[PDB]
RNA sequence: CCCCAUGAACGAGGAAUUCCCAGUAAGUGCGGGUCAUAAGCUUGCGUUGAUUAAGUCCCUGCCCUUUGUACACACCGCCCG
RNA sequence: UCAGCCACCCGAGAUUGAGCAAUAACAGGUCUGUGAUGCCCUUAGAUGUCCGGGGCUGCACGCGCGCUACACUGACUGGCUC
RNA sequence: GCGCAAGACGGACCAGAGCGAAAGCAUUUGCCAAGAAUGUUUUCAUUAAUCAAGAACGAAAGUCGGAGGUUCGAAGACGAUCAGAUACCGUCGUAGUUCCGACCAUAAACGAUGCCGACCGGCGAUGCGGCGGCGUUAUUCCCAUGACCCGCCGGGCAGCUUCCGGGAAACCAAAGUCUUUGGGUUCCGGGGGGAGUAUGGUUGCAAAGCUGAAACUUAAAGGAAUUGACGGAAGGGCACCACC
RNA sequence: AGCGCCGUGGCGCAGUGGAAGCGCGCAGGGCUCAUAACCCUGAUGUCCUCGGAUCGAAACCGAGCGGCGCUACCA
């Protein structure tokens, strides 16, 4: 379903935003 | 107050006004030093919860908690500090030192009698009736209890020491304590080649293998820490790694080669928890043998290692002069040995037994037991054979298979942690349910046929012996 | 098949369920089939001959109308992590 | 006031019971009823046939049709007529 | 049953009715400024249509400060159902729901139909202003005015109807005036995935927003309507291999 | 240190004397095309031991064993 994979995408993106920090 | 294990009815998050009132009451109770330390123990930016308990006796207790730490507790009435909060801030309450004989019983939740406090080791400063105090000892430097005075100190000393001086509200190792929480080529080539050759020699420092120097330069870690050695080879006299490999290879340290891909490959010249548990076997003396052990000091119920049973039987065969004269390997059986260690068909048949037979019979007549030391704790003694973790497969509902794991707690494994780990490993639904027999015993149910993964979990992860696990052949695969 | 003996379970049968609307259920005997000797089966035949219904979709099963459908090897379908 | 439905009379009869049964289909049962068959196997110590014996009938167990009864409107014994 | 307090919310009246650029907007009373339509033989005399850059407002949730906490209530905690429910049901209940002050700029923000203009069949209704018209009423006669009643005119929200014509069809008096193709203008799509992802840029306190690829992958994905078959949908209908 | 409560099916329990059952479990079956649940049938123990009362009992006296709890604990 759309709403949920949009959500999952935002989870993943937040996680990627954490794993790559401007300190790296 | 807490001497029994008590459950929790509920947890309430406190609004700002009630919070301020509560802190005003703590400041009134203690000195204003409380408030100075409150900002540490009760930060304004942190959540403040009250834990509502129902006692077995139907009493409503409340335990005030911020950040997981129990801080103060009350029944209908004035707030009292936990022994842990008081260990951190001992100056918030007056103190009373008690005689040693009371100590044991003081950690049994028993009230502190008057005579305990004027005998010469004890001491008694000045406090009014109703005031809250820390119970202390001579030979112990932390408060073992929290209690309230039923009599003023003067009245205590004066009366001839009869009746209850201090009601013991809280103590060490009661249930509240057990809860405990709620939910430059010189310098640079010297450093470099020192720590870098030492990180070219041992393991994981790689001994002798063809490998890239880069990987090794970026390998600064040993034993989960950096060498503090961080250096770039750009700090050396070698503007290239090829030159560094020209020098370091010249020293009878490394040998060099270039891969067809272009990396520089060197072949060196060779120049929080644990998983600890402890298990020991034991022998319990049955009634029938008591006579045989009378000389050793052991009665019915006494737990003995095999070595002690052998020493006691040998000592019994020497002291009663039962060792045969012409053969020192034989023991002539008196009425006591004949009664306890001989069968009914041998009752008058066998007059003598070798040491092997006598010792084996004496060991088999005793009740099997065992002792488990789970490190950090005192030994726990159990009766019977060591019970293996029991894995069973059941067909439930309509064609829905379940794996049930039992006797985890025997090994000191928490059913909930294991259920979680298994939930992540197997990737299905796990539950923790009550188990047949016993009392509170728990079993872990996984949805499926998972047994190989239990093989992975128990044999590999926790490194438990294969003899302690049961029912692994019914598994889909060996894993 | 026939004569004597032997003479046992069985005291109207639990959940469930089958068949049936008038010369009908049901009792009863008879003929044919199979058959050298054979019907506790079957297929027909008469004889004695009712209680209750002339109603309904509750159960079960299938029919038609409207409706929804991402199914059409058709819900034992398709399909998402 | 149309089909037809209900009561009664006149009557042997105001409901006799079966057979045959459409367009379609089922991947229903049928190599074991066919000198009806496409294949496969067997083909001379034959999966052929005839001869002589055994076996489909076996018995701690379930599930099925069916018979017989559990008695006084009955069983037995004679007698009378379909 | 009597009183008291607090915070929310304005039932019925309420409609295919009104008002607003859209979000949205219903207790009384006053104050403050707007606004469409209508009326006009008033005035200016082309001042106008649409809009990159750039600006104003922008539901809910969300975020910071403050106040406030009745109801409801994510999180959490139990109790059940269940093979399993960290779910539907139920008891408790944090953030939030409310007000004030700063952010956020996204919705199936939908009429899934850009805006201005011209033309093209009827028919009843309605809302608002105007015009005209017998007759009733506010008691009996005269004019006002209001309530119904019968029409006409101009805007509106809609409806029904039709071989106007469209259209793949559902349907549409606009989605009509389209191979007989040109009234003006802005935004914008190019098989399906990959992806509204990666990256850079930029806005934000944060969650995110705006701009936005490729490598690769794939013969379809899709829209209307048509017969089927199915439904734990709504209707009927039959049968002693259904029941009474 | 004691008092009570316990010592009855595999699992928990009833049983106010002629003297063993209730519920789950287990072997079967009925419902449905079939299984699971659902229903219906089979079955399931010196009643802690020792000694005693009692015409005769898990049911009543004591000696204990253990284990429960319960306490109130003057250590």
């Amino acid at each position: 379903r759309a709403k949920w994979r949009k959500k999952r995408m935002r989870r993943l993106k937040r996680k990627r935003r954490k794993m790559r920090q401007r300190s790296k | 107050m807490f001497a029994k294990a008590f459950r929790v009815k509920s947890n309430t998050a406190i609004k700002g006004s009630d919070r301020r009132k509560l802190r005003a009451d703590v400041t009134t109770a203690f000195p204003t030093l409380g408030t100075d330390q409150v900002s540490e123990l009760v930060p304004g930016k942190e959540e403040l919860n009250i834990v509502k308990l129902y006692a077995h006796k139907g009493d409503a207790v409340t335990v005030y908690v911020s950040g997981g730490n129990p801080i103060l507790f009350e029944l209908e009435k004035n707030l009292y500090p936990t022994v842990y909060t008081l260990w951190s801030y001992p100056d918030l309450l007056p103190t009373f030192t008690t005689w040693p004989l009371v100590l044991e019983k003081l950690v049994g939740g028993a009230d502190l009698m008057l005579p305990g406090l004027v005998m010469p080791p004890a001491g008694l400063p000045q406090v009014q009736k109703g005031d809250l105090c820390a119970i202390s000892l001579v030979g112990n430097r932390a408060p073992v209890a929290i209690g309230v005075a039923a009599m003023s100190t003067a009245e205590m000393l004066t009366s001839g020491l009869k009746g209850r001086g201090f009601s013991v509200l809280h103590t060490y190792q009661d249930h509240l304590w057990r809860s405990g929480n709620k939910s430059l080529q010189e310098q640079m080539d010297e450093l470099l080649q020192q720590c870098f050759l030492h990180a070219l020699k041992c393991r994981v420092k790689k001994a002798d293998l063809p490998l890239l120097t880069s990987t090794f330069l970026g390998s600064h870690m040993f034993s989960c820490c950096p060498e503090g050695r961080q250096l770039d080879i750009k700090k050396s006299s070698y503007k290239k790694l090829s030159k560094f490999l020209q020098q370091m290879q010249q020293e009878q340290i490394i040998q060099v080669k270039e891969l067809s891909k272009g990396v520089e490959s060197i072949v060196a010249v060779d120049w929080q928890p644990y998983h600890p548990p402890d298990i020991k076997p034991l022998y319990c003396v049955p009634a029938s043998m008591t006579l045989l052990f009378q000389e050793s000091g052991h009665k019915k119920g006494s737990f003995l290692e095999g070595s002690e049973v052998r020493t006691i039987v040998i000592n019994y065969a020497k002291k009663n002069d039962l060792v045969d004269a012409d053969n020192k390997n034989l023991v002539r059986l008196d009425p006591i040995l004949c009664d306890c260690i001989l069968e009914k068909n041998e009752q008058h048949t066998v007059m003598k037994l070798p040491w092997d037979s006598l010792l084996t019979r004496c060991l088999e007549k005793l009740q099997p037991a065992y002792q488990v030391t789970l490190p950090g704790q005192e030994p726990i003694v159990k009766k019977g054979r060591i019970c293996p973790i029991d894995i069973t497969l059941a067909q439930r509902a309509s064609n829905k298979k379940v794996t049930v794991v039992r006797n985890l707690e025997a090994y000191g494994l928490d059913p909930y942690s294991v259920a979680a780990i298994l939930q992540q490993r197997c990737q299905a639904s796990t539950t923790v349910n009550p188990a047949p027999g016993a009392k509170d015993s728990l079993q872990v149910q996984i949805q499926g046929n998972q047994v190989h993964h239990l093989g992975w979990l128990l044999l590999e992860e926790y490194q438990l012996p294969r003899k302690h696990i049961q029912g692994l052949e019914k598994a889909l695969k060996p894993g």
